[PDB]
């Protein structure tokens, strides 16, 4: 007997930074988020919010009970600070490449914590952030995290890229290239 | 940043089995790296996962309508949220696209390879053969498994060893959920 | 139809 399918309602608040996240997740996928700085329920497709619906007061609500708690938390483990684990990062497309055909390069960040990164795309060694997105940190079945940066591109024989993720569990800066094969 | 950080991280957990017919339900807390005290359905109440979490156990345990809320949680909050999406997550169908291409051995082998790139779809579960003149290979044939795109598709790369032989036609072969017939793409040498 | 939050409760002080 095998489960089907996996619902989390995933949260976390973090000192000193000050900043929460509040999600949704169905068997690894991002349903939506609450936007804090904004008070509003971010959907990870569009068709979804035609749908569903989510009150993203519940979800401020329950942010500030979790940083409540992890002030309760952080004085019961006598100020404890968390030990940095830093990410593995995979950089793959969301196809196999064909010269001139628009594709999309996917930079997938895993097995971390804090959930806390910045993550930027380079072209030739250059920064690019022309039609750029990303997920929030994703939940695993461990304390750790996951996360996803999408770059779309025109393949060329030309241009290399690069992933280069920061993370406090990082000495330097961690790089995964990508180049058109043959 | 040097500076110390502090991490409060919770994840209410809704497992499903035969659709609704049996839910277990998880409430699970985590300091730092670790989970320290939960709440499984099947218990029916608080339980520490560690020392750190005896004091929540206690206490949340003595919190009458917080533990009852936990206990109707399988119908009120997971058979609740499952019929909300039920239609674009559990029943979410995206065909996949099939793409064939032959790979070079490096440095070479006896034998070169076939790809069968199988991408864009959802759910994750799939079946991928290759077939030589109509006939299953199950040697030589390699995967590095099923890939999450994180943006709700999945993608899985099958590849065949092969021997290409002047009027060999090879056959990569996908059943998924989103396809009512088997989807074909032929290489021929 | 709206997805429901399950509620935070604050620990033991
Ligand atoms: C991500 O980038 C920022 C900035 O480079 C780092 O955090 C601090 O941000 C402010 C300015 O906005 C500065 O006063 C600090 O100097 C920055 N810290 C450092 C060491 O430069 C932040 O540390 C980076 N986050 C990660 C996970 O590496
Ligand atoms: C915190 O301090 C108390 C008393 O000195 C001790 O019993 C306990 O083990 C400590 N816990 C941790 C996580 O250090
Ligand atoms: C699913 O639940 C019902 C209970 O009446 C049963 O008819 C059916 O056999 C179950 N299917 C499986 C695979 O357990
Ligand atoms: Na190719
Ligand atoms: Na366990
Ligand atoms: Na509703």
């Amino acid at each position: 007997i095998k489960e089907e399918h996996v619902i989390i309602q995933a949260e976390f608040y973090l000192n000193p930074d000050q900043s929460g996240e509040f999600m949704f997740d169905f068997d690894g996928d991002e349903i939506f988020h609450v936007d804090m700085a904004k008070k509003e329920t971010v959907w990870r497709l569009e068709e979804f919010g035609r749908f569903a619906s989510f009150e993203a007061q519940g979800a401020l609500a329950n942010i500030a009970v979790d940083k409540a708690n992890l002030e309760i938390m952080t004085k019961r483990s006598n100020y404890t600070p968390i030990t940095n684990v830093p990410p593995e990062v995979t950089v793959l497309t969301n196809s196999p490449v064909e010269l001139r055909e628009p594709n999309v390069l996917i930079c997938f960040i895993d097995k971390f914590t804090p959930p806390v990164v910045n993550v930027t795309w380079l072209r030739n060694g250059k920064p690019v952030t022309t039609g750029v997105s990303e997920t929030v940190f994703l939940p695993r079945e461990d304390h750790l995290f996951r996360k996803f940066h999408y770059l779309p591109f025109l393949p060329s024989t030309e241009d290399v890229y690069d992933c280069r993720v920061e993370h406090w569990g990082l000495d330097e800066p961690l790089l995964k290239h990508w180049e058109f094969d043959t | 940043d040097t500076r110390p950080r502090f991490l409060e991280y919770s994840t209410s957990e809704c497992h499903f089995f035969n659709g609704t017919e049996r839910v277990r339900f998880l409430d699970r807390y985590f300091y730092n790296q670790e989970e320290y005290v939960r709440f499984d359905s099947d218990v029916g109440e608080f339980r520490a996962v560690t020392e750190l979490g005896r004091p929540d156990e206690e206490y949340w345990n003595s919190q009458k309508d917080f533990l009852e809320d936990r206990r109707a949680a399988v119908d009120t909050y997971c058979r609740h949220n499952y019929g909300v999406g039920e239609s674009f997550t559990v029943q979410r169908r995206v065909h996949p696209k099939v793409t064939v291409y032959p790979s070079k051995t490096q440095p070479l082998q006896h034998h070169n390879l076939l790809v069968c790139s199988v991408s864009g779809f959802y759910p994750g579960s799939i079946e991928v053969r290759w077939f030589r003149n109509g006939q299953e290979e199950k040697t030589g044939v390699v995967s590095t498994g099923l890939i999450h795109n994180g943006d709700w598709t999945f993608q899985t790369l099958v590849m065949l060893e092969t021997v290409p032989r002047s009027g060999e036609v090879y056959t990569c072969q996908v059943e998924h959920p989103s396809v009512t017939s088997p989807l074909t793409v032929e290489w021929r040498a | 139809r709206f997805y429901k939050t399950l509620r935070a409760e604050q620990a033991s002080q």
